[PDB]
DNA sequence: ATCAATATCCACCTGCAGATTCTACCAAAAGTGTATTTGGAAACTGCTCCATCAAAAGGCATGTTCAGCTGAATTCAGCTGAACATGCCTTTTGATGGAGCAGTTTCCAAATACACTTTTGGTAGAATCTGCAGGTGGATATTGAT
DNA sequence: ATCAATATCCACCTGCAGATTCTACCAAAAGTGTATTTGGAAACTGCTCCATCAAAAGGCATGTTCAGCTGAATTCAGCTGAACATGCCTTTTGATGGAGCAGTTTCCAAATACACTTTTGGTAGAATCTGCAGGTGGATATTGAT
């Protein structure tokens, strides 16, 4: 019977309509917000983890770690955009050399 | 005592991929990602409603924030599954 | 054996943008920024995450900026990064 | 203390940014950016230190120092 | 419909620094755009300040620090001297 | 009847920016100093910028301040220049800068 | 009102060449006039549409300056002078 | 003589020029219609203040100038001085405008 | 070009340590039912100010010519920076005690919100004041051909 | 080492569009009284963080050698600047019709408030089980000698 169930959510609509209301944002909160605001959380999260699982097992490991969230978000075009001036931590980098340093 | 997402952030990864589970840095990086996406998008979503001289924060305000924040397919789709959302949670 | 210059580095290009462990001992960058804030506060102490979280964020921002340098660099027609590269990279940054 | 952070460190550091040969002066170049990027953080860091009446640079504190700058960082509590 | 705005008090200010000095109705403007500008930007860094060390109430304290992260060097010395200043005095009844 | 402003000493309006504060959104009570403090940091950085485009103004042997002597006094300044350095002055055009390699061998 | 076609060609060169000296350009390649037209249309592609979204969420049919102002301030180009 | 200008001082006499002054440099008849041509795609039947075109003029002629500016600064790196369309991109690149 | 010799990835084990996951308990938060208020949508309308046109005039875009001098291509050698061996000192790792200090209570005295009432500073508009734009001179550099 | 050509600077001049002052109403500050909250001030915990310790590996400092990158020098085809004729189309100034902001009123779907019940999520140990540190041995690549 709760608010996330009754919307299909896996995120907490609750704690998140406590979260707006005392996050100083406005006077009042609208019952469909939190809805709509868990909702999309919901589906950024699944869109990264969807892929950050796939670059785990393309690595053979069960475990995402921080390298998979970075190759994941990196070699996304719309998420790196998303996530332009953000570091993810012990991330590391893409591989990538310019051509006019490879040899021959 | 210590709230963060990684919960919910579990129940999603097995949603997705069963099989898959996550380190202990990798659930950090993805509490840091929920919060700073909360906040880009209540923050954004209390300037419009601010502009426009209301004092509630509606799903439409939520929905014009993240038509702002996010960069074109990842708009329609979070936009497809907030209006979802709201739809069945009203409806039952 | 011998190898030729320029083939070691290449592969240590290759060895480094596959990993993600901090490259920067960390007894000297601990010692380095305990004394940058002592010259803004005094008988400071650091949890450990905070000198850990400082260092991620200064290896993640050298690492960028040597991509850009890199990049005036091959503008110039040259394969070797000079101080007026970095300098240029931070102009147009804003960093300056 | 700030050659602490030595020539072998920058040279990966570099290789990392897909850097194959660094001039003479890189070095002492990066040391000096380095410091200006560590000033900036740890002023705004201490700022937020002193703000909470306390004593303990605190994880939280360096997020917050490096979101102000517009250098974000995930994992660390924010 | 009845307009705000910062211009009477920006012109008070110019008369103090300059007597003799006046000011096109565009130069107001980027003048009005500069003082809502700084009063976000402060008032934004000391609603985070209080929101993160979960106090309900934005002090004089806040302004202060928000003042000391937001402004460059000199600058924040010396709004810090005119902001200490104005509230010991406003104190003092 | 005393205004809040001529007790704090200043001509910002003490009254309006509480105001300000408190309809803004930014925390659920808004001290007594905080319109003090916050309006004499704003009228301090406004005195800070009229005295310098004044100066401009002078130099250009005018009696208006316009929004290109705005601009001279900002980016002239190293500090206000970064505190406005992701700002555009409508009207404000540039400094005069042309790199010596241009200029004739 | 007659249908609007190709009007980044309105931008002409000697309007390019003039923002070069103004940058302080002094010599300018044949190819970059169109490179211009190009980096120019994207900048107001982002600006205005985010304009238009603060206009459609207002109800409005009419773009302000102020819708203007605010999708400027989101792009990280804040702008002084039209603030009303 | 008849009298001409080496290659190169009149540019230079235009960079003082324009650098002086403070109008908009392009026509503006011709930028509104460009406003109004992107703006009809993205939503019909639009009207504008006019100083909501004068705003995005102000916006779009300082962010050019700017931009003109550090591609000014790559050709020069290059050892050149004529601004070529890789200078932008490398400025562009540089700013985070691009990937 | 290819063959021979050297060195480095990197796919593939195993046996743990350690880091995840798995369980159970319980305060703090979410949900609920019930009552009550209210922001803001809907309708209605005044009256900006936007779209559009008209016309005349000349500021400025265009297209062309012509060649100055810039960018692009090429050669080359001085010398800078890569590779590598070697000897050493700074960092890493460990532990162990103690104390500096978060972080937490329970707290009233001070401080802040809020409804009414009254006072007045601030704004819109018409009335007045006046820089300086936009002309018209020559005075002075500044450039480029001899 | 001098002069024609040309642009740029510098004064003075004025009336008119744009700024400044005037004025009278009134929205929103200030005053008062009172109901509610807060956050600093007291005495505590129990941690993380600092401080020595101290031995030891491996990462760095150093000196040698030379490959090959950088930049200096040189050459020249042809791109782009300067100047000019030509005439299109922007600019300026009003006109006017009406779209659609923006201002008021009404009143209800939806918000807050509150007392109480249920259920969730944080936590901290017990019970898994993943992947790191090493080995190795073949895959693949580089470098010298032809
Ligand atoms: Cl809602
Ligand atoms: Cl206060
Ligand atoms: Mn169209
Ligand atoms: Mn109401
Ligand atoms: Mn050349
Ligand atoms: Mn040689
Ligand atoms: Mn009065
Ligand atoms: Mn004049
Ligand atoms: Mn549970
Ligand atoms: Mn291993």
């Amino acid at each position: 019977k709760t608010r996330s169930s009754r919307a299909g959510l896996q995120f907490p609509v609750g704690r998140v309509h406590r979260l707006l209301r005392k996050g100083n944002y406005s006077e009042r909160v609208g019952a469909g917000a939190p809805v709509y605001l868990a909702a999309v959380l919901e589906y950024l999260t699944a869109e990264i983890l969807e892929l950050a699982g796939n670059a785990a097992r393309d690595n053979k490991k069960t475990r995402i770690i921080p390298r998979h969230l970075q190759l994941a978000i990196r070699n996304d075009e719309e998420l790196n955009k998303l996530l332009g001036r953000v570091t993810i931590a012990q991330g590391g980098v893409l591989p990538n050399i310019q051509a006019v340093l490879l040899p021959k | 005592r210590k709230e963060s997402y990684s919960i919910y952030v579990y129940k999603v990864l097995k949603q997705v991929h069963p099989d898959t589970g996550i380190s202990s840095k990798a659930m950090g990086i993805m509490n840091s990602f929920v919060n700073d996406i909360f906040e880009r998008i209540a923050g954004e979503a209390s300037r419009l409603a601010h502009y426009n001289k209301r004092s509630t924060i509606t799903s439409r305000e939520i929905q014009t924030a993240v038509r702002l924040l996010l960069p074109g397919e990842l708009a329609k789709h979070a936009v497809s599954e907030g209006t979802k959302a709201v739809t069945k949670y009203t409806s039952a | 054996h011998r190898y030729r210059p320029g083939t070691v580095a290449l592969r240590e290009i290759r060895r480094y943008q596959k990993s993600t462990e901090l490259l920067i001992r960390k007894l000297p960058f601990q010692r380095l920024v305990r004394e940058i804030a002592q010259d803004f506060k005094t008988d400071l102490r650091f949890q450990s995450s905070a000198v850990m979280a400082l260092q991620e964020a200064s290896e993640a921002y050298l690492v960028g900026l040597f991509e850009d340098t890199n990049l005036c660099a091959i503008h110039a027609k040259r394969v070797t990064i000079m101080p007026k590269d970095i300098q240029l990279a931070r102009r147009i940054r804003g960093e300056r | 203390n700030i050659q602490g952070i030595t020539k072998p460190a920058i040279r990966r550091l570099a290789r990392r940014g897909g850097v194959k040969r660094i001039s003479g002066l890189i070095y002492e170049e990066t040391r000096g950016v380095l410091k200006v990027f560590l000033e900036n953080v740890i002023r705004d860091a201490v700022t937020y230190t002193e703000h909470a009446k306390r004593k303990t640079v605190t994880a939280m504190d360096v997020v917050y120092a490096l979101k102000r700058q517009g250098r974000t960082l995930y994992g660390f509590g924010g």
